[PDB]
């Protein structure tokens, strides 16, 4: 939510994304297409395996402790008993309620973040041959086919080899 | 015409609903349960070392009560004792017996060592019909109640050194007798008193003759009561009559051990937590299912159900 | 020429300063206090069952002081305790006093049942000075003083069984004479002994002879103690002697019933919290006015304020 | 101020903005306006209320407890009460301290975080007739009247009926 | 991480900068120099020096408490004196592990934002003079001597100066 | 031409690595450390008051062992019993010994006032072997073992009123004689009888003849007791023999004194943090030295590091 990709300007996700987390479609003169992008997913999973790797199978070991529940009426020190157990237990389920509301925000907030870059990087690996729309879409300026495209995804696009087509193309009237 | 490039992120059918700082409804594409609320039912065997007490109560056992002469010199990682356990020996009370019952659990074994105290001028052995063992009259195995020899019961005054490396646990009992009667058959005099003492401790307990409620038709009652001989230090017993005299020691250790009451079955499978409802997996960092646990457990919470994100916010198209 | 467009935010000309992780003074536009710190210093008699203790202490009351007959088979969730309270009976300790006062406190009620117990042989309803109820002298209402009939005291041995659902409480006493003339004049033989007993339990209490400073002009004293009588265990009472005997048992429950020392006087309000300083509301999670609390309270902390911000940070023009 | 909006780049906060958190100013040929945006300003105010939905009204019952003042010296019984109620406190007024710093942070954040996406939002909207100055205004290089304004303000804007009149005036030597 | 400067678009840290946390570098007609940003340098240290305010010289004073070692074997009381010393060292443990992991998180978070805010400011004074390489360098279409680029970094630079010569170098073909 | 302008962060050649939510291992330009894990291995004697025991318990100090002669009236923040301390005067014990050392403890005095008893009818000033003070025999200086005035020791009953501001705590004992000559020589009759009394309180104790492991030689032995008798309270003495007798009070104070067990020395420094491993500095919020703590100290984690960033990720050239 904090950037603003994830539930805001992107519209909406894509259920036909079944290969990663986060990725590309185009459209262009052969046709229309999509392609995870994989450092992007990895990233994010990364990130939320690190959590998981610091609550998953790490309990302690406790043996003997006091006693928990009584048959007989005490008094005091039976008082003292369930008193310290009622404490402890509120502040641990007090912990685990704020834990997991804390490490939930952070994981929306994280995979916002990793949507945002991704779109920031393309942005400017296009330079002055697209502009973007407002919706998490670049309209390309210039002829843009199928190898064209995955040279934008793997991050090789040349956008000199383009800029002339593309600036008259943007800046006629 | 040029192109069009969309960046975008997945989507699922079926998200999840998790809590968050400013939201307490909020879908994801993935989220794992963090709070374990379900046991198999069964007290696994393995990994540690179980006791299951069966009739017996580990004061029982401690004791010696009949029914339970095949714990003689367990060791138990935890003990489990059944809500059907019951007595069936000479009746007792334990004054502070939580207290009693706790350092043996945690000692974790009932090894004793007999030792040959000089009781001469008594009768030893005394037996009872409230305590059969094996059709005969008989009492607690660890315990021998010293009578009279020839109608005359001495002042006994017996010592028992500690060379050991070890404390030594020493359980013994004063007998309240029902009536007069129950005070001069054993005895054949008038009052006991008994002084149990160290260089560092000194009990003294007195009889105290009265009708108390018959249980398993027995009107008098065993006090019984312990005492910890540390290395180097000397046990001294002296009495006048009604003692219930040690046979000799319990081990006492340090470890991990403990007691659980409990009526779940024991099961051949392998589980480092346990609870008296069974064991459970400790994958999960919390858990609702007992309050009481022992081994490597999640730690109690009051929540039934924690959900933990693992994934994007859930935007369906 | 064209045109501007600028994008912005509020600001106020009062802002309030809050503390963040990386700030310990920071103005935001608006914040709202977590800490609830002040009471109207009454404690409201709604929605808890309130019962003022004025005079009386809950102990007081149980035993049935003169002054705390209005108490008979009162129930409660809060009783409140007065720093005014007095005893004005025949004066008396409770060994493990506190523990007595909560047990009662957390069961919540005076319920007292009346039982006939055959105390044949002796004289009933012994009374004193020191105890004064409509003019005449008189003893605690739930207490039976008994002495001799025509100088003899028999050996009693009674029984009461308990046939209920619930658990029976037992008030019970010694009398220990101040001196050799206040054993004889009421029980007129050398010594007593009380043995109280259940099939699970027993108390055996000797009076001492003994003078201790006056109060309310006596200086002998009551030692006050209990026994707690479970469904289908009988109570016996054995006694040569001494016995401030029982007229019957107090229910005992279990619910969310207990006691607070408090000043505070009651009103005619509503409110969920209770402290000693008096109600107070329950809308912030935390409080500083007292650490005793009884109902849905805010958690106590040692903080006097903790503000939460509820906007932006404020950048005035 | 993480995202650099709210103190940061946005010199100050308009004190005669009163109907609504965040806004819009602007000068054209009919003068100077200003006009609140609800979206931004409801999606702040229920981030809020959210956090108060989890902290007001939230409180626990507790009824027989033990002791916590005393009028005797008595040793170790009392030590341990005494303790373990010391003890408890200390643990919640850590609790306490630690919730209100954090939310304070968190609050302050996505406050900066819902103005940053407004300003984004509307820098995209006016796609290459308009540009950053870099306090939070935008040079529009059109004529843009009260009903233009209106259009950018409601979502409505079409960036091409204009884009002809801005780059010329954008472009110009 | 968040922001993705640091350990992001910016590939690597300058070990020759020692005079401040950000900074500039440049390449001009008359060389290549280095200079740190003290303001945004001093914004990351000043929160940092929040978190030390809190942490650091803060302690409790605590005087008589509870026995926590025993030399002989007692039971119940002895038991719950160890428990509930047990109790308040593991709650203060799982305290300090998670302060130390949120703190850690966050102030890598603050520091990647300080560097992004920093680019951001940069990017908008440049206006149409320069445009973003996408590895935190500006290609600038004017001739910018030491004078120029001093301007730049002490916030004085005025684009409208070199307009002309850029957008003729930019939109050249 | 034109120009570049890049922007960017510093490095380090050094890093340190550190833990966050979702790394366990991330390296930064710089770290500090916020468990305190070392101490220097002595107490300094600065800035709070060190009574250092030497070979004295405080028990041993209240009750006036004559090795502890030079502890007299003594006022502490932290008194300081080393594992070398031993007792050597007649052998004692003390029923909830913990408890009389505790309250002591947090008083933080001994400042003692003696009272002239009236012991008009015995022997004043009992003396003994096992409790040498300048080659004389002698006793506890703060006890007064009273025994029989021309073979007779008539029933005593002696008054102390208390008309001060403060609690007076009360610290006597009773004799329990290792064989029937060691009841006739002192008292030179059958049986004593102890009660000690207050307008609130009573405690009677019988002493018990029996022999008792030897130490230094004495097969009896002196139980210790307490009263603390309130401002306008009375203390009440009635004895029959075998009574150890107070001779005065000691104030009770409260403020923020206590005990550690410590073999550490005591050095000329000044540490506001104290543990029985030495002092401690204070500066960081955790330690990992000690769960046992005296002043401004750190709190005991189990962690023996907890590095928090002071700086951001370093990635290095
Ligand atoms: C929604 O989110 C969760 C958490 O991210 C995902 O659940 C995890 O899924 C992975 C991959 O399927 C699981 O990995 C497997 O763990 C097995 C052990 O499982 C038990 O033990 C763990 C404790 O360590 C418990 O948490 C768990 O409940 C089980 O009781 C391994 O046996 C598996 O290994 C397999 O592959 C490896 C090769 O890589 C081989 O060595 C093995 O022989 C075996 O074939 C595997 O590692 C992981 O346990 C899950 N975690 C949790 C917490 O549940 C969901 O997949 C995800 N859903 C979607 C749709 O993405
Ligand atoms: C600064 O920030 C705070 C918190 O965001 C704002 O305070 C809140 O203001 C709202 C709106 O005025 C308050 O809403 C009202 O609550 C009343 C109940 O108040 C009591 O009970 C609550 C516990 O639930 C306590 O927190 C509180 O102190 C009171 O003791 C309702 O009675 C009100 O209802 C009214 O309107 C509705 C219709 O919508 C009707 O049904 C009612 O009949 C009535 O007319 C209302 O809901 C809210 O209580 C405040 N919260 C807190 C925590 O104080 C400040 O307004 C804000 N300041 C500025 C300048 O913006
Ligand atoms: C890596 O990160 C840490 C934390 O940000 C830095 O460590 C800090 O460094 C500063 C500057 O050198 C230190 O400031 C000095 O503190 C001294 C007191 O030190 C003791 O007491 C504190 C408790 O308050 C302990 O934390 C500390 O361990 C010491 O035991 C002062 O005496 C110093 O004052 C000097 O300058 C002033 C003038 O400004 C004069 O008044 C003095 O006379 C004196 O000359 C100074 O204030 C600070 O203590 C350090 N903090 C911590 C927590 O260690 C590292 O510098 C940093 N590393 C790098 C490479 O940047
Ligand atoms: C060591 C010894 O004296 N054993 C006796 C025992 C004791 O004298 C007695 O329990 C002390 O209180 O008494 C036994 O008999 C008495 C017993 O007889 C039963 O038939 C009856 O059920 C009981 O009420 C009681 O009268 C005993 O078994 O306890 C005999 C034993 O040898
Ligand atoms: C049941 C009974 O015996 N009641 C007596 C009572 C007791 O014998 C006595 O309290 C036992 O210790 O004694 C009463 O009188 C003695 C009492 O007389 C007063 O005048 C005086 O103030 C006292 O010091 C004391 O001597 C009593 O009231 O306690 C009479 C009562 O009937
Ligand atoms: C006040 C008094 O009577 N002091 C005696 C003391 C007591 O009578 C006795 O300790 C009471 O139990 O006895 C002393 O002597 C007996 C003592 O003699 C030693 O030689 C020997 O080592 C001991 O075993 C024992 O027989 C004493 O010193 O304790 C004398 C003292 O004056
Ligand atoms: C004191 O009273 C009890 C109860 O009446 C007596 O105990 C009963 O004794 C009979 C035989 O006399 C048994 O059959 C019952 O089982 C006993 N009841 C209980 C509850 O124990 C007791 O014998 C009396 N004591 C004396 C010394 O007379
Ligand atoms: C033991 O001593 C006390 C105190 O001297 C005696 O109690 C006083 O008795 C007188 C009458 O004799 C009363 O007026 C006082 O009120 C009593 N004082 C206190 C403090 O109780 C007590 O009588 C003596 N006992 C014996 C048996 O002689
Ligand atoms: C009871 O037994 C003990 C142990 O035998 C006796 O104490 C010993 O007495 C001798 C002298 O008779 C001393 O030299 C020893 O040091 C004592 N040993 C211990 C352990 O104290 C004791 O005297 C006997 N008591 C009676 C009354 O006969
Ligand atoms: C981009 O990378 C993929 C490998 O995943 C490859 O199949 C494709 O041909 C590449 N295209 C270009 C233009 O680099
Ligand atoms: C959704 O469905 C898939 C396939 O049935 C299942 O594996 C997955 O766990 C489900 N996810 C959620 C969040 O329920
Ligand atoms: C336990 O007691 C019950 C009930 O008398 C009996 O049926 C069973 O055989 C006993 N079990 C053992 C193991 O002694
Ligand atoms: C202890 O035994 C001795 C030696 O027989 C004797 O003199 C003494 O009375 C006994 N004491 C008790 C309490 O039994
Ligand atoms: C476990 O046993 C306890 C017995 O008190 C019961 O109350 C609890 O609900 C049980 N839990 C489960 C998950 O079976
Ligand atoms: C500022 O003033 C207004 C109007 O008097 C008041 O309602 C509001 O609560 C005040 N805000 C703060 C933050 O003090
Ligand atoms: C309580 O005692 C005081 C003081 O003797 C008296 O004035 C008042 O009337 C008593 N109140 C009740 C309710 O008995
Ligand atoms: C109990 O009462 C019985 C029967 O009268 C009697 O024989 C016995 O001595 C009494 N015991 C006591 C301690 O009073
Ligand atoms: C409440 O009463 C206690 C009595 O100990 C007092 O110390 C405290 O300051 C009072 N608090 C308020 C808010 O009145
Ligand atoms: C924008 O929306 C407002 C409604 O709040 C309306 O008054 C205005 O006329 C609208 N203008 C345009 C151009 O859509
Ligand atoms: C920029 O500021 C520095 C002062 O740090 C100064 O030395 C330099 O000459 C300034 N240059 C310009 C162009 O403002
Ligand atoms: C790195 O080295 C410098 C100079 O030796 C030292 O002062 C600094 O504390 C070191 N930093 C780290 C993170 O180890
Ligand atoms: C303490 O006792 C030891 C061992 O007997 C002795 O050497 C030392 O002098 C004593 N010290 C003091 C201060 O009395
Ligand atoms: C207390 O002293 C009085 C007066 O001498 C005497 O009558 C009584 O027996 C004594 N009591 C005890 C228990 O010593
Ligand atoms: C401090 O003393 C305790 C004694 O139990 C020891 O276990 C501990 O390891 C010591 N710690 C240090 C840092 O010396």
């Amino acid at each position: 939510g904090i950037f603003g990709a994830i539930a805001g300007f992107i519209e909406n996700g894509w259920e036909g994304m079944v290969d990663g987390w986060y990725g590309f479609r185009h459209q262009n003169s052969e046709g229309i297409g999509q392609a995870a992008d994989l450092k992007s997913t990895q990233a994010a999973i990364d990130q939320i395996n690190g959590k998981l790797n610091r609550l998953i199978g790490k309990t302690n070991e406790k043996f003997h402790q006091i006693e928990k529940e009584f048959s007989e009426v005490e008094g005091r020190i039976q008082d003292l008993e369930k008193y310290v157990e009622d404490t402890k237990i509120d502040l641990w389920s007090y912990n685990a309620e704020l834990l997991v509301a804390l490490e939930n925000q952070h994981t929306i907030d994280l995979t916002d973040s990793e949507m945002n870059k991704l779109f920031e990087k393309t942005k400017k690996q296009l330079r002055e041959n697209a502009e973007d729309m407002g919706n998490g879409c670049f309209k390309i300026y210039h002829k843009c086919d199928n190898a064209c495209i995955g040279s934008i995804r793997n991050g090789t696009y040349d956008h000199d080899v383009y800029r002339d087509e593309a600036l008259n193309n943007r800046f006629q009237i | 015409p040029g192109a069009t490039l969309c960046l975008g992120h997945h989507a699922v059918p079926n998200g999840t609903i998790v809590k968050t700082i400013t939201n307490d409804q909020i879908e994801v594409t993935n989220a794992t349960e963090l709070v374990q609320s379900s046991s198999t039912g069964e007290i696994c065997d393995s990994p540690h070392q179980i006791l299951d007490g069966e009739n017996c109560t580990l004061i029982d056992a401690l004791l010696g009560d009949p029914q339970c002469d095949g714990f003689q010199n367990k060791k138990w990682d935890l003990f489990v004792e059944r809500s059907k356990a019951y007595s069936n020996c000479y009746p007792y009370d334990v004054p502070d017996y939580a207290s009693l019952r706790s350092l043996v659990a945690s000692s974790g074994t009932l090894e004793f060592n007999n030792e040959s105290f000089n009781w001469t001028g008594v009768t030893q052995n005394g037996t009872s019909s409230a305590c059969i063992r094996r059709s005969n009259n008989s009492f607690f195995s660890r315990l021998n109640w010293l009578t009279h020899l020839k109608f005359k019961y001495p002042a006994l005054n017996v010592t028992m050194p500690n060379n050991e490396k070890f404390d030594k646990l020493y359980i013994w009992g004063v007998h309240h007798p029902g009536t007069d009667n129950d005070q001069i058959f054993p005895y054949a005099q008038a009052s006991g008193r008994i002084t149990v003492s160290t260089k560092r401790s000194q009990q003294t307990v007195i009889p105290n003759i009265g009708s108390r409620p018959r249980v398993r038709n027995i009107p008098s009652r065993i006090s019984i009561y312990w005492t910890i001989v540390k290395p180097g230090d000397i046990l001294l017993i002296n009495s006048t009559g009604n003692l219930i005299a040690p046979r000799g020691y319990f081990k006492i250790r340090s470890g991990k051990s403990s007691i659980m009451r409990s009526d779940a079955p024991i099961g051949k499978c392998n589980s480092e937590c346990i609870t008296p409802n069974g064991s459970i997996p400790n994958d999960k960092p919390f858990q609702n299912v007992n309050r009481i646990t022992y081994g490597a457990c999640p730690r109690y919470v009051k929540q039934n159900t924690l959900k933990l994100a693992t994934g994007m916010r859930n935007v369906p198209e």
